[PDB]
């Protein structure tokens, strides 16, 4: 679940020139450094113990399948030029309501 | 097992 | 390095699509079988079929096509036909119903069943792929999978590959030549959803291919089989230049550049000159500067749609062949001086030209005589304005009466799409005649 | 009594056939030859210019006066 | 020991650049498979200007390849004159930012200047002098200018003080063979004009012009207008390349031509040029070679120098030759062209003279100017610019690839500021 | 000294004990009957077989495997088979009457006669061999002697070996098909009583195999023999690298500390790439690339759930054949940047890869293909909380009016036990939510 | 005549190892037969360092092999070049760690050590000289962790003054292998600082970039990835096998290194490195020669000297040359990149050369470098840790093999600690 970078090798490991032409998966490359000693913060189960922060998204993640993906995709513009105005708001209200299902089909 | 799902079984 | 992945949707794709890779089998000296011809003499130990064909270990040479279709046979017919062993089984996919000229059938509920088979195949070839220029999508906007199916697998292409370029080839309904009665509902609700979800949209159409096989090649049967070997010469010389040397070389991402002047105007022309029969060829020169002017003469275009009536705003010239660019440049310069053809005032620079040395093919029991020089012609005028308004009259004609919407309700669509998708034509026509002036 | 020629023939089947005739051979290869042979630039070629390869260094000393 | 370092970049570059190599390798006695099969010494004597000595007779080539997309590399490495190049300094993308400037500069182009800036450093360090970068760009298109003008702003700022020449295949008059050529052009002179120090703008109208007139040639092809291109390169360099009368290197040059730092845009020129059966009318002598010179037709530029004001010019003549008779001959078409000379600089042309012509030629003759009808071509950029800038057209392609307004609003008024400096110069009296 | 002993309990496990016998023979070498075929190998000992074989002083070849069924049917079809010389006649050992689908039966009232006997004559295999690397236990969670008796021979193996690993190769039930109808009750039994006694438990799920087998082996009409020619192949490729060179050799006891992250959680998946035909092998290439995202997509694993709407703790590959580990691990950078791959946050690195030369060895009448290089992937993932949440409702449903509990009650145990099983199994799925966040 | 016994533990250290032995036979010309074939007499001149002789021609290597399963020593054996180690130095047990750290150190490797170290006393109580000991293993697995630090724990308990040499194959970045190498990582490290005298830290994916770039090669293979890591090694060790003009054994390299005592962690890197099929272009000079070395790609490890300081350098030249030019080529290169390179320690490159290149060979070059950018391995190590102890994933194997958490907080704030010492001395100054 990190990859951590590896500082001379990026001309490889990224997913474009790896032969993944589809949108790749952000990590946290530059790993970053602590001082000593961490917290236990878990029982012998796994599980989080009472008081520690917890996520709220899903715990099985986010994956929404065809049949819960909305009927409706923006477009993926990402410029907002040349456009009207209620054309801009049209975009900007669609990518809002869109990414709600989005929101609202993970959690 | 080709005789389970032979294509042509049923007319063979 | 250079790949286009080929996606045939519809049954007017898919026998496209068969045309167009016995063209590129034709073009790059593949048997129908997928092998070489029992030697790795031709060409040498070359690989420029890379750009289509993917070769395993054994000398099996793979196309890098989708051939999708919701209803059986046509598909299946390539399955039992010439090129079986050519297309691997898991390329060529098949439902059990048919989406029956709905475009609700096509998007909600039976072109869903198939999707994530599709972009699986699609993934496994992307995947397969060292570097995408980008897809090739051909279809018709006539109705159901070729309009539902496509836009569909378009705005989840859209979703899954990003900025990635797709390129489109549709059948354009023709403006009185028709084979149905919902295709104006049909064009409207792919052009609406497929115009944020595109790049850039090669049109043609049936009509303008008749009267160009009746005029020039003098064929009083013009089949499909022959139109769609015209759109696959079409294809074939806008890919030409990823695989054939050429002194200037176009590849798949700068159509969108040089032929899009705005986000919703990518909705091009297309024309291929010179389409002749043999014995005319013996009678006409067919110098540079002939076909040049006759790409721009309007009754040699392939989208039936005057352009007199409208202004230019891109074009993108291919030559193929052994043709100049001195002489190339004069032809193209003699065009802006004549004043038949108008170009908008915003576009000086209105031309995009690539040049390529690999002459014309021509397939064996063909209907194109052999040329040594050809120019695929790419416009971008707004007298496609034109078309929309009376495919937008169609579809306001029969849409007052409500006529054919209760297929579409009870297959999965409400009222709102039917009225957003004619607002956005609308806009799309306020948009063409605000770039026009 | 099913008609012969256009009885049961597909249209595929009739029309994208396998390609086969006797003029692939003028779709990859001119059946006119090249009319040169061109070899590279030679000796007799570089070293037809007069005095070439000398510089204004070399008439020092050469016993020989400047027409040049 | 003056190094220079070539770069090739773009679809042009790699064509132009490719021709330039095996017109150099002839000169210097370099046979397709890299050996040195060479008639004297002379040939050997300076062949570190362009090569790096490898094992036995072999020289590499000091070129690198750049690209965002194989193609045309792939061809004129398959091609003769491909295979003396190290395989190593063929830095090759995927996509191809494809005419657009936006994506040549600040999208998938900027992930290969880290490669790039690797092989150029190598081939950098691996000097003892190094005069200057090269480069061989082709204003109009995506990886041309976009990636080539990075190239040069990133190498300028790691070299300041060595030369940045530039060879910019400009748009011409006439057809486009771009449709955003004006913004590609208009964003590359940008970075051009605060950049490199010298740049030769070459015109393909120019060319085709040069070879259907002087030349005749019915069918030129694209290989003679890259052997024109590679003739004019070498010319600037047969004074370091070779021993001389009067030297001239390329910084002597520089400070002979621009008076101002902001006016290094020359046109330049070739003028031993025949037809085919026309040998037989032209002797070539140094009078007629220096007519020919300063004649219109045989400029490579859409700028017609009578339409402006030479305000320098500098002639690199081959060959052997009397320097009396040079000296006269442009004294002689300065006193007769005293208008279309700047009154304000007297002797506006600088002469170098080396021994050594190319081969075949018994002698030859290199034009370069310096003159203030370049506002013409920068004038036609930016009427083209502002029509297509009027109506955001074309635009979204570079807004959404990540650049603003402002970045083009400012390199018009660069363009504008330019257009304005050679005008005042091309009017300014004595007194 | 690489030995080891494989249990077969039940119909299931003597069946898919007889393929994968049928496979160890074939891959060694050894005779049906008893022997090496004589000229076979006549300077080279190639004592390599010595995992899975003892040598005696007649020179046979003798399994090292204990065949137990309590009904005599299938181990009688074993001793009356083709390989009725190479099984000593002690090492299947079986009962008079079987359990009949009641894990009561078969733990505790008629398996208390059968486990002295293969206590016994597993105590004789293990003090035959020197270095016993660990159990390799084949059986079914359907029920019967696979959940009661199997569950005895865990907690017995508990008592007198300990740390010796126990790898379960176990048949999982399927979301929609069963045989039987208890086998909720039985699953729930058994998995109650083996979450403390096991190491790893691979879930080889019949109905995803029914579907891999349609799907990419173009088979209509699968059946068991083909799915245990799948099983044999998937515990071949698990215990290769004992027996053959490899450049990455994994042994039983890296599994567990590998894929089991906490006591409760051993439960992964095996799926095996490529399980493709022949007729579509030769279309396409298999390279290391194209295997490892055949495993990643979620229509190829053995069992029937989607892996993307869970989270991956950690996977194990074992590549197998002709595979180099630049391409394993640009597949796997390539994977661990695919965004429908998701890992669990507190495994950053989570994949342990063995590189082994052997080629799968292909049966004789077979339906897999020919392969240059194959790939086990055994991926432990928060998936299967579908699978247990169903069963579990499943027996929820049963035992919400005490259906089929009579049974049970009647052969010796107490309705307390199944309040403890359903609690443990609530347990069991707090725990697979609670790791996901 | 300084002898060092070399040890293989685990399956990375068997192989790595049995390649080592191949190719330092290969260099004195021992077949594998274990006689002796060598061209001259140089070869065998100081075979003592490495070889023990038996009765007749026989070359027994001065090695130890340790791995708790027969496995892959039974396929080193099994292979070319197996047959001259002695069977008495295979030491084996029955079970194998499963990639625990626990077992190799506390369970399995407990009752073996006992045999390995008498097999160790035995094989160095036969040396004349002893000058130390080097161990090859790795960081990511059971008993190459585990096993290795306890041999190494205890060897120095026995011998405190020798030197210990290890070669420590780190985990990747990128890829797995192994999904507990945070928890080996860090339980092995923590014994590393302590009691090790010098780590060369060796990265399986620097050594594929290796391989796969500087190479081409298409299909690496692991012959040739512990190929390129002998290779290393050889090059560091050969000033005792051969002469040369100024040699430098393992305490001179100790010595002029390593500045601090917990500061003992290296990359190595091995530069000729010639694709196949660019030698042609290759010029074979000291500079290229040097620039290969100082260049970052060419390192064996992940991280960056260019992200880091470099503290101190070490090149060894292997073959014939000039003083001339490698002293000026080490001057260079440190006042070009004065920005690496830590001013409290003026010219902090010590230079080796020897006289003999490989077979095959012209001239060869190994480098160290003790840079403080290999704190970003540890770094990457001790937050997967942190993620992993976080949850306490798989952590109740090492917990049930009889082992506390303390030891992990322990040998996590030991690296930390390390981490710590490498940023300060990487961001004092001088003065
Ligand atoms: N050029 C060309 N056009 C075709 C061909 N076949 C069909 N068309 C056009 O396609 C339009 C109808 O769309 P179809 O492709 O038949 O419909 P579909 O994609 O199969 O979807 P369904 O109607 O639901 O089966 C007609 O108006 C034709 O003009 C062909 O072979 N060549
Ligand atoms: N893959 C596979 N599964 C089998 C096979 N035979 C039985 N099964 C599974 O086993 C279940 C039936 O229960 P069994 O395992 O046969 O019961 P048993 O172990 O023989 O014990 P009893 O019920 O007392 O006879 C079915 O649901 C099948 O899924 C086989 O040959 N191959
Ligand atoms: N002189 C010359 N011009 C060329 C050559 N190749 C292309 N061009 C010019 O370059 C322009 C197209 O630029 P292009 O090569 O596509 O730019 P790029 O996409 O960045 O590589 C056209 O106007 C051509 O006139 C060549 O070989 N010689
Ligand atoms: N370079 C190289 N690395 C290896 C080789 N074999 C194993 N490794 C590395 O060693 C690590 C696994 O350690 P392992 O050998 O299993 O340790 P062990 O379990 O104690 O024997 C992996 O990260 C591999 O990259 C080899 O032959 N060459
Ligand atoms: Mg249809
Ligand atoms: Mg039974």
């Amino acid at each position: 679940s990190s990859h951590f970078s590896a500082n001379q090798y990026k001309q490889a490991f990224d997913s474009r020139r790896l032969q993944n032409s589809q949108i790749p998966q952000t990590y946290k490359e530059r790993p970053s450094s602590y001082e000593g000693f961490t917290q236990i913060i878990a029982n012998d189960r796994g599980h989080l113990k009472q008081g520690v922060p917890r996520s709220k998204d899903s715990p099985w993640g986010g994956f929404v399948g065809t049949w819960e993906m909305p009927k409706k995709i923006p477009g993926n513009v990402t410029t907002y030029m040349s456009r009207g105005d209620p054309a801009i708001d049209n975009i900007q209200k669609t990518r809002a309501e869109h990414n709600e299902y989005m929101r609202q089909a993970v959690s | 097992e080709w005789d389970l799902y032979d294509p042509e079984a049923k007319k063979k | 390095m250079r790949e286009c992945i080929s996606i045939h949707v519809g049954q007017a794709g898919v026998q496209i699509g068969n045309a167009c890779w016995e063209l590129y089998c034709l073009e790059h000296g593949i048997q129908p079988d997928g092998q070489m011809p029992s030697d790795k003499t031709i060409g040498g130990g070359d690989d420029s079929f890379n750009t289509f064909f993917s070769e395993t270990g054994a000398g099996k040479h793979v196309p890098r096509a989708v051939f999708v279709d919701l209803e059986p046979t046509v598909v299946d017919e390539v399955r039992t036909g010439t090129y079986r062993q050519l297309f691997h089984p898991e390329q060529l996919i098949t439902g059990k119903e048919d989406a029956a000229n709905n475009y609700a059938r096509g998007h909600y509920t039976i072109g869903k069943e198939i999707v994530d088979l599709v972009l699986d195949r699609i993934r496994k070839l992307a995947d397969q792929c060292t570097g995408l220029q980008g897809f090739l999508i051909f279809h018709s906007f006539g109705g159901g999978t070729g309009s539902g199916f496509a836009s569909l697998l378009m705005e989840r292409l859209s979703v899954d590959y990003g900025k990635k370029s797709k390129l489109e080839f549709a059948i354009y309904p023709a403006p009185q030549i028709s084979t149905a009665v919902v295709e104006p509902y049909n064009t409207i609700l792919t052009t609406h959803t497929t115009l944020e979800h595109s790049d850039c949209a090669f049109m043609v159409d049936n009509e303008a291919i008749y009267d160009i096989c009746r005029r020039n090649l003098d064929i009083e049967r013009p089949t499909y089989t022959n139109l769609n070997r015209l759109i696959a010469q079409i294809v074939s010389s806008i890919t030409a230049s990823l695989r054939f040397d050429g002194a200037l070389n176009v590849d798949l991402t700068e159509f969108q550049t040089n032929l899009v002047p705005y986000p919703r105007i990518h909705f091009p022309l297309a024309t291929y000159a010179p389409v002749i029969s043999a014995e005319k060829a013996y009678h006409e020169q067919l110098s540079v500067a002939e076909i040049t002017n006759a790409c721009f003469e309007p009754a040699n275009q392939m989208v039936k749609c005057d352009p007199r009536h409208g202004k230019y705003m891109a074009c993108c010239m291919l030559y193929r062949g052994d043709v100049v660019p001195k002489d190339v440049n004069a032809a193209i310069a003699t065009i802006k001086t004549k004043r038949t053809i108008q170009f908008v005032d915003w576009c000086p620079t209105g031309f995009k030209v690539g040049i390529n040395y690999q002459p014309p093919t021509v397939v064996p029991g063909g209907d194109l005589a052999k040329v040594q020089r050809a120019v695929c012609m790419l416009s971008n005028t707004t007298a496609i304005a034109e078309a929309w308004a009376r495919l937008d009259h169609k579809f306001d004609l029969m849409y007052a009466k409500r006529a054919f919407v209760h297929w579409y309700v009870g297959e999965g669509m409400e009222e709102g799409e039917f009225s957003e998708a004619r607002e956005d034509l609308a806009a799309l026509e306020k948009d063409y005649e605000e770039v026009g002036v | 009594k099913r008609v012969p020629h256009a009885g049961m023939k597909t249209t595929m089947t009739s029309s994208y056939k396998t390609p086969s005739d006797p003029k692939m051979t003028e779709l990859f290869s001119c059946p006119v030859d090249t009319p040169w042979v061109i070899p590279e630039a030679g000796p007799i070629q570089t070293f037809s210019v007069p005095n070439m390869y000398t510089t204004e260094y070399k008439t020092y000393a050469s016993g020989k006066p400047i027409t040049v | 020991m003056r190094e220079i370092v070539h770069m090739q970049a773009g679809q042009c570059g790699n064509q132009i650049g490719a021709k330039f190599w095996e017109v150099i390798s002839d000169e210097h006695g370099i046979d397709p498979t890299g050996t040195y099969h060479g008639d004297s010494d002379l040939q050997l004597e300076r062949i570190n200007v362009y090569y790096n000595e490898a094992t036995g007779g072999k020289y590499v080539p000091r070129a690198v390849l750049v690209d965002l997309e194989p193609g045309t590399m792939d061809s004129v490495r398959s091609g003769p004159f491909g295979q003396i190049f190290r395989p190593d300094n063929f830095v090759f993308g995927q996509s191809g930012a494809g005419n657009n400037w936006a994506k040549g500069h600040y999208t998938e182009g900027a992930e290969l200047v880290d490669s790039v800036l690797d092989v150029v450093r190598k081939e950098a360090e691996s000097c003892d002098c190094l005069q200057g970068f090269q480069l061989t760009h082709s204003l109009g298109g995506g990886t041309g200018s976009g990636m080539g003008t990075l190239l040069i702003s990133k190498i300028r700022e790691e070299y300041p003080d060595r030369i940045m020449n530039t060879f910019s295949v400009v748009p011409s008059p006439k057809v486009s063979d771009t449709v955003v050529e004006p913004y590609n052009a208009t964003l590359s002179v940008h970075q051009l004009v605060e950049n490199t120090d010298e740049t030769y703008c070459i015109d393909n109208e120019a060319l085709y012009d040069i070879c259907f007139r002087t030349l005749k040639l019915t069918t030129p092809t694209y290989g003679d207008l890259n052997h024109l291109v590679s003739a004019t390169m070498s010319g600037v360099t047969t004074c370091l390349r070779f021993p001389g009368q009067l030297n001239a290197d390329l910084r002597k040059l520089a400070v002979n031509m621009v008076p101002f730092p902001r006016l290094h845009f020359f046109m330049p020129g070739f003028a031993p040029l025949t037809s085919r059966g026309s040998q037989q009318y032209r002797a070539l002598t140094v009078p007629e070679l220096t007519q020919q010179m300063f004649d219109a037709k045989n400029m490579m530029a859409a700028c017609d120098p009578r339409h402006g004001r030479y305000l320098t010019v500098a002639a690199i003549f081959r060959g052997r030759m009397s320097m009396k008779e040079v000296d006269e001959q442009m004294l002689n078409v300065q006193n007769k062209n005293s208008s279309y000379f700047v009154e304000w600089i007297p002797n506006n042309v600088k002469t170098a003279v080396c021994d050594i012509p190319p081969r075949g030629l018994k002698m030859s003759a290199t034009f370069i100017g310096n003159s203030t009808a370049i506002q013409e071509l920068f004038k036609r950029i930016s009427e083209q610019f502002t029509a297509m800038f009027r109506r955001k057209a074309f635009l979204h392609w570079y807004t959404g690839e990540g650049m603003d307004e402002m970045e083009f609003t400012e390199a018009e008024s660069n363009m504008n500021d330019l257009v304005s400096e050679y005008q005042q110069y091309q009017d300014a009296t004595a007194e």
